[PDB]
């Protein structure tokens, strides 16, 4: 099998820039073009460009000329894009991917998420949601943290069903999601309901019983 | 006229510009009739040649540290006993093209204008005579009726496998 | 550059229709047109390649067909691992992607459960306030979330947040919030999240009062 393994995810300062690796396997590297898509929402999907390991040959999309620089190594079968002068309208996720032969995008890396800000490491805020007025729905507010991603449960994982955790915003530079839990109106009187919020990127780890 | 040097040395570079690739793919594309046919016919017998794995692996065993060095070693190999056929200018023109997809360069661009004028230059001071004599680029095409695909692939690739096990 | 125009955006289906999808290009892109299948949080892969050619290991329900300007894309009896986004791509002169189809599944409707929480007594404290508004379980999914303070519509400071379509049941849930300072929260009393969905035939509403 033909196989792409791409690096890491990025977090980047606006400004800098960051080398993004596919390492190719499974076939001979330098028979192949190698091409790099742009995914991000409202722009979709845009083409970045191609490069022929077996030269060195790249040919670039014009809105990316400057952007990206893509090369590869032929000995480690690895492709490389490097993308300078990082702004907001870079963070997205970027793919490698084949062109076949006599065929067009059969194999993919699985991505590297870029996420290009300014805003330092913010511990999330989290705030029980009560009702202020049969089955119960209770919530917390996992507000203002940075970077993502966030880890919600409820009971530590004993409840599941009723679980609801919504995407994040990205207000100010800084995230903010809600999860909600529906429990029947006995199990909220009798037993203990608590959400906890990880966040490993400020190594924080929070517990909040939601009181009435 | 269609014998004159300067249009024998014009159709030819056209039609190494419509063979030689720079890539390995097509996506995104790159943005005479009788001309057209020899193109044409030129990329079925790439193809071809292209689709024989013994020849392939012969030609991925091929030292290029010294491209330039390989090229005109390889080139005048193919042309020393003075008996020129056409299946051996095909054979010019495919070595060419394995040498682009093969040799780096931080300016591929110009590594390709630069295998290209090696090309022109070995054709117009060893064939250029031989290729007058025939009536000029339409004897290639001519040379493409004397036989099927496969019988111009078999010895285009005879010859290349006889220049590239000893050079 | 060439203009891919998909349509549509978002399309509805239940398991064993004949789905179709619509791609245009603002120029002849000849027969290098294919269709790519995306499912969340992976890359896109090849269903359709160069107008109507199946990679191996795709099933032979799904079929393409064109004219140089204009391709349709065809599932001829939708099943549950066809719901997915789908993109056309033209590869004719450069490479442009389509905005995308969103393909959902259908199932009788939903009405949403709706539940209000006023800001917590712990954000009180930090000096900011936020009203969260969950509305969850619905189908169909065109809704529409709106804030009232004091009988009065408010749009600022409102941000939505809407799930994926659930696995198991096939409905939506959807979270929005209410940003305000906490010195403007104050100078308030009522508090309303009004829903407007299919299931009703006035908007559903549901408040609070800030002096309980
Ligand atoms: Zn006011």
């Amino acid at each position: 099998q033909v196989q792409l393994q791409q690096s890491g995810a990025e977090l980047v300062k606006p400004g800098s820039s960051v080398k993004i690796s596919c390492k190719a396997s499974g076939y001979t590297f330098t028979n192949y073009d190698m091409h790099w898509i742009k995914q991000r929402p409202g722009s979709g999907l845009e083409w970045i460009g191609w490069i022929y390991p077996g030269n060195g040959n790249t040919k670039y999309n014009q809105k990316f000329n400057g952007k990206a620089t893509l090369t590869a190594d032929k000995s480690s079968t690895t492709a490389y894009m490097q993308l300078s002068s990082l702004t907001s309208e870079d963070s997205a996720v970027y793919f490698c991917v084949r062109e076949g032969l006599g065929i067009t995008f059969e194999y993919w890396g699985q991505g590297v998420k870029v996420t290009v800000s300014s805003a330092e490491t913010t511990a999330p805020s989290v705030y029980p949601l009560a009702p202020g007025t049969s089955m119960v729905t209770l919530g917390c507010l996992v507000k203002g943290y940075f970077p993502e991603p966030v880890t919600v449960t409820w009971n530590s994982g004993a409840l599941s069903s009723g679980v609801h955790t919504f995407p994040a915003v990205l207000q100010s530079g800084l995230y903010t999601l809600t999860s909600s839990v529906t429990v029947p109106s006995s199990t909220w009187s009798s037993q203990a309901v608590t959400c906890n919020v990880a966040h490993p990127a400020s190594s924080t780890k929070v517990d909040k019983k939601i009181v009435p | 006229g269609p014998t004159s040097s300067e249009q024998i040395m014009k159709t030819g570079a056209l039609l190494l510009q419509g063979f030689i690739q720079d890539r390995a793919g097509r996506m995104g594309g790159e943005a005479d009739a009788s001309t057209k046919k020899l193109s044409e016919s030129l990329k079925r017998i790439g193809d071809e040649l292209d689709s024989n794995m013994e020849l392939q692996r012969m030609i991925a065993a091929v030292d290029t540290d010294s491209p330039r060095e390989v090229f005109f070693r390889v080139a005048a190999d193919m042309f020393s006993d003075g008996n020129f056929n056409w299946g051996r200018v095909v054979a010019l023109f495919y070595f060419a093209s394995k040498l682009v997809l093969k040799a780096l360069s931080t300016k591929v661009p110009e590594l390709i204008r630069t295998i290209m004028g090696w090309t022109l230059d070995f054709l117009r001071e060893r064939l250029l005579g031989w290729i007058q004599d025939q009536g000029g680029w339409d004897g290639l095409l001519s040379y493409f009726g004397t036989g099927t695909w496969q019988t111009v692939t078999i010895f285009v690739a005879g010859v290349l496998t006889a220049s590239l096990t000893i050079w | 550059d060439i203009q891919m125009t998909q349509s549509p955006s978002f399309l509805s289906a239940s398991v064993g229709d004949r789905v179709t999808i619509n791609c245009k290009a603002s120029q002849n892109v000849n027969k290098y047109l294919d269709w790519y299948q995306q499912n969340l949080g992976e890359p896109p892969k090849l269903l359709i390649y160069h107008t109507n050619s199946l990679p191996t290991g795709i099933p032979s329900r799904f079929s393409g067909s064109g004219s140089g300007t204009d391709f349709t894309l065809t599932i001829s009896s939708l099943q549950v691992e066809d719901v997915a986004t789908y993109f056309c791509l033209q590869h004719d002169s450069g490479l442009t992607f389509g905005s995308g189809t969103k393909l959902e599944i259908k199932r009788a409707d939903a009405a949403p459960t709706v539940s209000i929480f006023p800001p917590s007594m712990e954000q009180l404290t930090s000096g900011g306030a936020t009203v969260v508004c969950f509305v969850n379980n619905f189908y169909p999914r065109d809704i529409s979330v709106k804030w009232k303070i004091d009988g009065s519509e408010q749009r600022d400071g409102v941000l939505d947040s809407v799930t994926d379509q659930d696995s198991k049941d096939s409905t939506y849930s959807m979270s929005s919030t209410l940003s305000l300072t906490k010195v403007e929260y104050e100078r308030h009393n009522l508090y309303t999240c009004e829903v407007v969905h299919k299931t009703s035939s006035s908007p559903v509403v549901k408040s609070f009062n800030r002096n309980e």
